[PDB]
């Protein structure tokens, strides 16, 4: 084992084989314009007792909301938010139509940052037109982007040789969201700004940009496939309440999710289904000097140092979480105790162990350091959970 | 106030909602480049060199002829304080108390007082942070910041304080900085109306463009020695304590 | 924008380059007696103003 | 998985415009061609469909280890005729690939089959003459055999596999094989009867 | 004029008057293209934007494509003419023909 | 008048006097909703919205 | 004259005193301390013009 909240004994277990992805291009942003009942970006979360729609998560063509919520006018319900989504995305699609002729369809691979951008100022009606022209990518997707000041600036903005953009809504709050405990949490993804990332070509460029610049609430990475080529994750100091005993800002509830996916997957492996992402995590890089020692940026480095080595949690994940559950689990976590594990969050590199079943360190390039000395007395296997039986059984 | 959860929407919704409205619509601090750390020092302890913490955001000027935007966080802070005060007089606890032509021009003030055209709030975000970021090297008494939290209550800083001595035996100023302090600190008092005034009527010349005019601005500023003396003086003042211990 | 020559040149004698640790000690000297002060505070902000 | 083509087994899928009436060009036809030839003796499903404002078909198929010993048997790859895709002036509306497409399950006379290809595949040895006594449904033979063993087959119908441009000799030839007075011509080392005595 | 460096003077005169509405590429973060072109007086001064025309590109920076351009095509040629004489006279050419 | 740029100038004086009570999607930054009506003298400067 | 050339513009004229196979004190002559090839002089564009 335990930590502060007990996890799961020896069996750790991890996904094995990585796909592969494929380049966003125009065959498929048109069509997820036109969005079909079977393929749409957004899907809606929904609450566990009232079995009502109170959130929606989107996807890949429309991620750039960064705006307030008052510039959009949305509508409050869900039924009706859907149809004048699908009734403007058309009205967007003959727009880009008649620029982009669609016999150019075969193999033009789109940016994918003028994707978002394109339908966040158009959804916000703010200066769309000179973005359309920088749509075809040409050479790579960032440097395109650097010389450029088409856009407006709350979209991205360039440093030289780094390209920040803000990305923004991940979730989106519908009218009926009132706080419940059995409400899905938002992990502070329902606000304008809560992170703000930063592209380039290379993590050099990126660490001679954070010695200059501040790393005070501090930054985070992928370090196994990044979105949209590599970044690091810089969080603000905006606050999600969520949880009645305890404040959690932004830079901890964004390590918190990841962490928390990553405790979900590595029980799901069955070692022939492929996933996504090998892991989740995002493993604290400049400002752990900053953060405090025994705080909760530090423990939940911790806990994402073991989801990446692939322990299992005690008690169960839900399939949807609850405001509730996840309060319990931090209330759990800021408990007094000390780390029984051998493992220790480091700046430098994230280290893996000698038997630990993930493979990613042979998969990506680096990031991922297979450190040979420090070996956990665990075997591997996935965990066995079972139904309530909700009578009181005999025993002998 | 810490827990907003206490406030019921039943006794005091309007509480309720200026809690609400504090707690996100409030602007987060920022920080920008100035200065040379190659011929210059860097003087700022507490932060890193070469950064700027300031309590606002700011966006980079993308063109060099301004015009009238209401897209900020300033602007936002206006129309939810002019929408808290419709809410209030839209109060049916309160409403009946008043007549009717004295709610209706209410409604009208605030509705058009929201909609005031000044760009104090433009300035503020675009060129408010460059100029200080021009500034803030020629100054005799270089910057001295403490880092800004937003709404943070157990990271407020209280107490910066200074030493000039060890105590009793012990000889390591990171044993002996805890009881030997002197708290250094003063408040300032301003004035709420001038400066409330000052946001809602600020405007610019007919025909300016940005970088003609900050051309000349800044033209004259840079023939002194002054900050350049200073580092002459810096060094006898850090040599003279040698010195003496 | 300034300009500085270039071309083969009698030298120079300019001293004005300092290490960050000097300009920190003088920081805290500076800071140690203006505080608590705020009628030298008070003209630094009104000529910044 | 997402496939890429690198798989022994798999599914493969093609799209191809076709504007009208129009006669396909040389470029489209070796492309249908080397799909036949990538994949043989499965079936083909096409569906001809609108899609974003142009006429464009699909055709969808199976590659298999077997059509892979089959593809190493021939030099040349042999050529399709347009004409049973020129005159389709219909709208098929397609949908999603599967891998494995058969719901319902093989019937017993096909897992028989299979029991039957499986032991004449065991039996056959490479570098060896062999000769088919009769067809069957399909000509599955040619993918049963090692590659580089010559063949020759029977029938009573005439066949409808590529003649000419092979890795070796092959022989289809239909004479009604009760007859007499045929074999002395023929050279071979195994003969293979397999449903069709009866 | 007889500078050694009139054209880059020539491109950014108007890199410097079209300073918010088209953005061109720079060697470093110090040297912005708003300096004033009074100051690319000596050769280790001029810009890889203006060397090679291939990193402007014409979707940020037309006219200043344009004008990169026409400085590279049309820009007049040097020449040498005859003079004096050889054989009687001398010739006092230094570095050059005779 | 005789001007083609007569509907543009008769559009774009009402998007000049609402301004944040509704606004449109303007095609740059330069001539936005705010740009004085004046201003929209060529073809060029009509915009798709 | 070279245009548009950046590998072959002059940037210094020098007049050599020593001879070619001693080595002596470094003595530059004066017109090596121009920053242009020469003595500069300015002219009005408006009367080229």
């Amino acid at each position: 084992a335990n930590v502060w909240g007990v996890r799961l004994a020896d069996s750790l277990s991890s996904p094995t084989i990585e796909t592969r992805t494929r380049h966003y291009t125009l065959h498929d942003f048109y069509s997820d314009l036109d969005a079909s009942v079977g393929k749409e970006p957004w899907r809606p979360l929904r609450n566990q007792r009232t079995n009502e729609i109170v959130a929606v998560q989107l996807f890949r063509p429309l991620q750039g909301l960064v705006f307030d919520t008052q510039l959009y006018g949305f509508p409050g319900t869900f039924s009706q938010w859907e149809q004048f989504m699908k009734e403007k995305l058309r009205v967007l699609k003959y727009e880009v139509l008649r620029i982009y002729p669609i016999s150019t369809y075969n193999h033009d691979r789109v940016n994918v940052f003028v994707a978002n951008a394109l339908v966040g100022a158009f959804l916000s009606n703010q200066a769309f037109y000179d973005l359309l022209p920088l749509l075809i990518v040409n050479d790579t997707m960032i440097s395109d982007l650097l010389g450029t000041g088409a856009a407006l600036s709350q979209f991205f903005q360039s440093h030289g040789e780094v390209l920040e953009v803000a990305a923004g809504r991940k979730y989106l709050q519908m009218n009926n969201y009132s706080n419940d405990d059995d409400d899905p949490p938002l992990f502070a993804k329902d606000l304008s700004d809560y992170a703000k990332a930063f592209y380039s070509d290379t993590y050099e460029v990126l660490d001679r940009f954070f010695w200059t610049h501040d790393s005070s609430a501090g930054v985070l990475v992928h370090y196994d496939k990044p979105t949209n080529g590599n970044h690091y994750i810089l969080g603000t100091l905006t606050q999600m309440v969520s949880a009645p005993p305890h404040i959690i800002n932004a830079t901890d509830a964004l390590l918190l999710e990841s962490c928390l996916e990553q405790f979900a997957a590595n029980v799901r492996a069955r070692s022939a289904q492929p996933v996504t992402r090998l892991d989740q995590c995002y493993h604290l890089r400049w400002g752990a000097q900053y953060v405090g020692e025994d705080s909760l940026t530090y423990r939940l480095g911790v806990l994402s140092l073991l989801a990446t080595n692939g322990y299992q949690l005690a008690r169960p994940i839900p399939k949807q979480l609850t405001n509730r559950w996840l309060s319990s689990f931090v209330s759990q976590v800021v408990s007094d105790g000390i780390n029984e594990t051998p493992l220790w969050p480091q700046e430098r590199y994230v280290q893996i162990a000698y038997d630990s079943p993930s493979v990613v360190d042979g998969a990506t390039q680096y990031g991922y350091v297979r450190r040979n000395q420090l070996r956990l007395g665990m075997r591997i296997s996935a965990l066995q959970s079972l139904s309530d039986t909700p009578a009181p059984v005999q025993w002998l | 106030f810490m827990n907003i959860q206490l406030i019921s929407p039943i006794d005091a919704p309007i509480l309720r909602q200026w809690a609400e409205i504090i707690h996100r619509y409030w602007p987060n601090p920022s920080q920008i480049r100035y200065g040379t750390p190659n011929v210059f020092g860097s003087a700022n302890l507490f932060t890193p060199p070469e950064v700027l913490l300031l309590p606002i955001d700011h966006q980079p000027a993308n063109v060099t002829t301004p015009t009238l935007d209401f897209t900020n966080e300033l602007t936002n802070w206006r129309a939810r304080v002019c929408e808290l005060m419709k809410n209030l007089v839209d109060n049916q606890r309160y409403q009946p108390g008043w007549t009717q032509s004295l709610v209706s021009s209410m409604r009208g003030t605030l509705g058009k007082l929201k909609l005031i055209k000044s760009m104090t709030p433009m300035y503020l975000q675009q060129l408010a942070p460059v100029e200080l970021a021009v500034i803030a090297p020629m100054l005799p008494f270089p910057p001295f910041q403490v880092p800004y939290v937003r709404l943070d209550r157990d990271r407020v800083p209280t107490m910066v304080g200074v030493t000039r001595q060890s105590r009793d035996t012990i000889t390591q100023p990171a044993l002996s900085l805890s009881t030997t302090n002197t708290t250094v600190g003063v408040p300032l008092a301003l004035d709420a109306r001038a400066i409330t005034v000052a946001l809602l009527s600020g405007k610019y010349p007919p025909d300016l463009v940005t970088n003609v005019w900050y051309a000349d601005a800044i033209y004259p500023m840079y023939a002194d020695t002054e900050v350049f003396s200073n580092l002459q003086r810096d060094v006898i003042t850090c040599e003279a304590v040698q010195t003496l211990v | 924008t300034v300009t500085s020559p270039y071309a083969p040149s009698v030298n120079r004698l300019m001293p004005y380059r300092i290490s960050n640790a000097e300009r920190q000690i003088s920081q805290i000297i500076r800071v140690m007696n203006i505080g608590n002060n705020a009628t030298v505070i008070q003209p630094v902000l009104q000529d910044i103003s | 998985y997402v496939d890429d083509g690198s798989s022994v087994t798999g599914i493969e899928i093609i799209s191809i415009e076709n504007p009208g009436f129009s006669n396909m060009t040389q470029a489209a036809r070796v492309g249908i061609s080397g799909l036949c030839a990538n994949v043989g003796n499965a079936r083909k499903s096409i569906a001809i469909y609108e899609s974003h404002g142009a006429r464009v078909l699909t055709i969808t198929s199976r590659r298999s280890p077997a059509s892979a010993r089959r593809k190493a048997r021939l030099r040349y790859l042999p050529l399709i005729d347009p004409r049973s895709l020129e005159v389709q002036a219909r709208t098929i509306l397609p949908s999603n690939p599967v891998l494995f497409d058969n719901i319902n399950g093989a019937s017993p006379h096909v897992c028989l089959t299979m029991m039957y290809n499986f032991e004449v595949s065991s039996a056959v040895y490479d570098g060896d003459v062999v000769l088919d006594l009769g067809t069957g449904p399909e000509a599955k033979i040619l993918e049963l055999i090692p590659s580089t063993s010559p063949v020759t087959c029977v029938d009573i119908r005439p066949t409808a596999q590529p003649n000419g441009c092979w890795n070796v000799r092959t022989t289809f030839l239909e004479l009604d094989y009760l007859s007499d007075g045929w074999i002395t011509g023929v050279r071979g080392d195994i003969v293979t009867c397999m449903l069709s005595l009866g | 004029t007889t500078d050694p460096c009139a054209p880059v003077k020539a491109f950014m005169t108007l890199a410097n008057m079209m300073v918010g509405f088209e953005t061109i590429p720079m060697d470093n973060q110090i040297y912005t293209q708003s300096r004033r072109a009074s100051a690319f007086s000596t050769p280790h001064t001029w810009p890889r934007c203006f060397m090679n025309i291939q990193l402007i590109s014409p979707i940020d920076a037309p006219i200043l494509r344009q004008w990169a351009e026409i400085i590279h095509r049309y820009w007049p040629n040097p020449s040498q003419i005859r003079y004096g004489t050889p054989n009687v006279f001398g010739s006092a050419n230094l570095f050059t023909p005779p």
